[PDB]
């Protein structure tokens, strides 16, 4: 009697699958599906970038072809979407923050084409980033072999449940020395799902501007923690300012769970949806802040100026541009009253709407700067 | 042909001559072919550590029974990187069993073609498996065409166990001996027609050649004298002029009229070997070294 | 390419 | 009835300027144009009418020529340059099925490469044993 | 060097 | 000494 | 480019 | 070189 991984990849490797896109590049790599009726797939944002087509061969064999859904170069998560797809096979998703360093782990993808591989190994550890300065990353580290072509692949735990995609290994000579990166699930999962809702990932963030905490700094400002994130400037009106956070502050936890480093954190959120609420772990003078958030973006409206109406059917009203904006370099001023557009007549900004929901390409704005009266043009 | 993709594997070798060193890791995957097209190839992939010198080492499952001889490696700077590749022990105890009782290899054959079968032709052919053995050629008075084996049939079963891929089918018969008695699962319409077989024969000249090889030469007749059916040119044996229809006698005064009675001689090792070829009523020679 | 079996 | 080494010095009675004139001259005209030259051979002007060509309903690259009682297509002797040569196609073969659907001649043919089959992995008698081919 | 977030 | 993948 | 070993 | 018409 040995005990063995077949029993767990019998049921785990119809979730994975290899995927090849198409001067013009050719391309390797591996996805997995994360909804079966549906047939969406999620990799690398790096394989299916540039792409013309996408074919994706499951473990059977059977070729399909598929779109793109959403992407992501900033985690690099994308997502596509199988066509005409029966008799899937979801992979069952596992939350990430139940990972410890130590447990074992499953590397499943497509390496060097070759075919579905597996390979084993532990979690080496969590939490890593710093290898791609201007890139979210909350990487999972793991010894299990992952080599090119193995992107976008599966990490699983023991029981076959989606712990982390495989993304990033660091090897001076082109193969596996040791060192093999992974996004955990949890990102996974709100960076996809945010995909299918929306399109695109609208990731706005709370206004702290900041660096990470070093064990120097524990001295200098006698802070009990040597690892975390310090708060330079909260940006003025922002959730962060609103909050009540100060400068000179160290978080410590993010929802109950203790952070990192700071590039951490400013991954596991940056891939949190617009609006998402949740509770940081402060440390100001030694003592435990707890606080509450909600992140922040980055008709009645239009590019640069803010319109609102004014008196019964007599015309839209700016009543603010911000210098350097679009609709304040078409010389759109303060105060500006738009009564007709295009040889028509305005009211409302439902009147304008229609009419700009024409998309012309030209916009002659009969507004009145002041007491004159002149004419606009944009577009 | 009880391993799984999933089982654990324990690798045995000597790497860079250091002695006997072992490695611990899994069956990275099946029935792995192609990386040089023309040998027998269903390697045991395994992400067990495998360097210079591990060739003809043992991978043992954890009872240490021999499961697989590690072959090769996957290397771009030429270290282990996650792939081993490992010809498995079914395969290997009947090429030990071949070269114990004949000292040589009986090499089978069955006498059909195939290709390998993609996830294209299923959907057209309207075929229910996407891999398998697609038997294009069925050879005539073959003992394979003598089961009745269907052309555009695929195979997919063989002693009742699925086939990764036909060079791995391929490579999993032409590691038998000549006598053996073996099934295939078929799918010719949508009925799953199983039917046994066996393998009939198959002599080669490129051993007489040493490094001139050419061409195909055989035996003519009654021993009249060698064969020249080949016509090759710009092969080794084309600046010499070589051409077809033409077997005579033999060299430096030899008297060679079939294979054998050259091979006699030839391995004599001479300085200077000179054939005597006649094409037509022409009796010309042809020298070599 | 033409594969013999 | 043009040979070598004679020269050409009308096209449609105007006179030619030069050989790229005349090459461009006919270039512009559509495939069966018809035009009548004025020729030199050995010291005589000799007028030359002329139509333009081309540079059983075959497929790409091949001969498609039909069969009796509605049994399937046939022939012999294809080229040996084709892309359909590479596909292993001998001098000699018939036709009868086609995508597990029995096609009996041309029109059965067509309706079969008329929904663009990538597989494409269709044969019959070819020779004296009966074999299975493949294209694309 | 100061990243905002 | 960076690589990605 | 695969090496045999 | 030549030129076919």
């Amino acid at each position: 009697q040995m005990p063995s991984l077949a029993p767990m990849l019998e049921k785990v490797m119809p979730s994975v699958v290899s995927i090849n896109v198409e001067q013009k590049f050719m391309a390797l790599g591996s996805g997995v599906i994360i909804d079966a009726d549906k047939g969406y797939v999620v990799t690398n944002n790096h394989v299916v970038d540039n792409a013309t087509v996408i074919k994706v061969q499951l473990s059977d064999g059977r070729k399909f072809d598929a779109k793109m859904v959403g992407k992501d170069p900033r985690s690099d998560i994308a997502l596509i979407q199988i066509q005409n797809p029966k008799n899937l096979t979801a992979i069952k998703m596992a939350d990430s923050d139940a990972l410890r360093v130590g447990d074992y782990t499953v590397a499943i993808g497509n390496p060097f084409g070759l075919g579905e591989t597996v390979t084993s190994g532990i979690v080496s550890a969590l939490g890593r980033s710093g290898l791609n300065a201007e890139n979210y990353e909350n990487f999972i580290q793991t010894d299990a072999a992952i080599n090119r072509g193995n992107a976008g692949g599966a990490l699983v735990n023991l029981n076959g449940e989606l712990i982390g995609i495989n993304t990033a290994i660091l090897a001076p000579d082109g193969g596996n020395i040791g060192i093999g990166f992974a996004i955990p699930s949890n990102m996974v999962k709100n960076l996809t799902s945010q995909m299918v809702e929306y399109g695109q990932v609208k990731r706005g963030e709370l206004g702290i501007m900041g660096t990470e905490l070093n064990s120097e700094l524990a001295k200098a400002m006698k802070v009990d923690a040597q690892r975390g994130a310090f708060v330079s400037q909260v940006l003025p009106n922002s959730s962060a300012a609103k909050a009540g956070i100060k400068a000179g502050d160290v978080i410590t936890s993010l929802n109950g769970k203790p952070i990192s480093s700071f590039a951490a954190l400013r991954a596991q959120v940056g891939t949190m949806p617009v609006g998402s609420k949740l509770t940081l772990g402060l440390l100001r003078d030694g003592k435990q802040v707890n606080v509450n958030l909600e992140l922040q973006q980055s008709f009645n409206g239009i590019e640069g100026a803010e319109m609102s109406n004014k008196g019964k059917d007599q015309g839209v009203v700016v009543n603010n541009v911000k210098t350097g904006t679009p609709a304040a370099q078409i010389g759109l001023k303060k105060g500006d009253v738009i009564i007709g557009a295009n040889q028509q007549a305005v009211k409302n900004i439902a009147e304008l709407r229609k009419v700009l929901d024409s998309k012309p390409s030209v916009l002659a704005l009969n507004i009145q700067r002041g007491d004159s009266t002149i004419y606009l043009l944009m577009q | 042909d009880a391993l799984r993709v999933g089982d654990y594997t324990v690798a045995i070798g000597n790497p860079f001559g250091l002695g006997e060193t072992v490695t611990s890791g899994i069956v990275s995957a099946l029935g792995r072919s192609g990386l040089n097209a023309e040998n027998y190839e269903n390697f045991i992939q395994t992400d067990a550590a495998i360097n210079r010198g591990n060739a003809g080492g043992a991978l043992v499952n954890l009872n240490g029974e021999l499961i697989g001889i590690n072959t090769a490696i996957l290397a771009p700077d030429g270290g282990n990187i996650g792939i081993g590749f490992a010809i498995p022990s079914n395969m290997v105890k009947n090429l030990t069993s071949q070269m114990v009782e004949y000292g040589q290899v009986k090499r089978g054959e069955l006498g059909i073609m195939g290709t390998e079968l993609n996830s294209e032709l299923a959907k057209a052919m309207k075929v229910d498996a996407q891999r398998g053995a697609f038997v294009s050629q069925v050879l005539p008075n073959s003992s394979a065409a003598k089961a009745g084996i269907k052309a555009g049939d695929v195979i997919t079963s063989l002693n009742g166990k699925p086939i990764s891929s036909f060079a791995a089918l391929r490579a999993q018969v032409g590691t038998m001996p000549v006598g053996s008695k073996l099934t295939l699962g078929l799918l010719r319409d949508g009925k799953q027609v199983n039917v046994n077989l066996e393998l009939q024969q198959s002599v080669d000249s490129s051993s007489i050649f040493n490094g001139i090889e050419g061409a195909e030469m055989s035996n003519k007749g009654k021993d009249q004298g060698v064969v020249v059916n080949n016509v090759k040119t710009g092969t080794p044996a084309a600046q010499i002029g070589l051409k077809k229809g033409d077997v005579i006698i033999g060299a430096n005064q030899q008297a060679v009229k079939n294979i054998a009675e050259l091979r006699k001689v030839l391995d004599s090792k001479p300085s200077v070997l000179a054939l005597n070829i006649q094409r037509g009523d022409s009796t010309i020679y042809l020298l070599m070294q | 390419c033409y594969r013999k079996l």
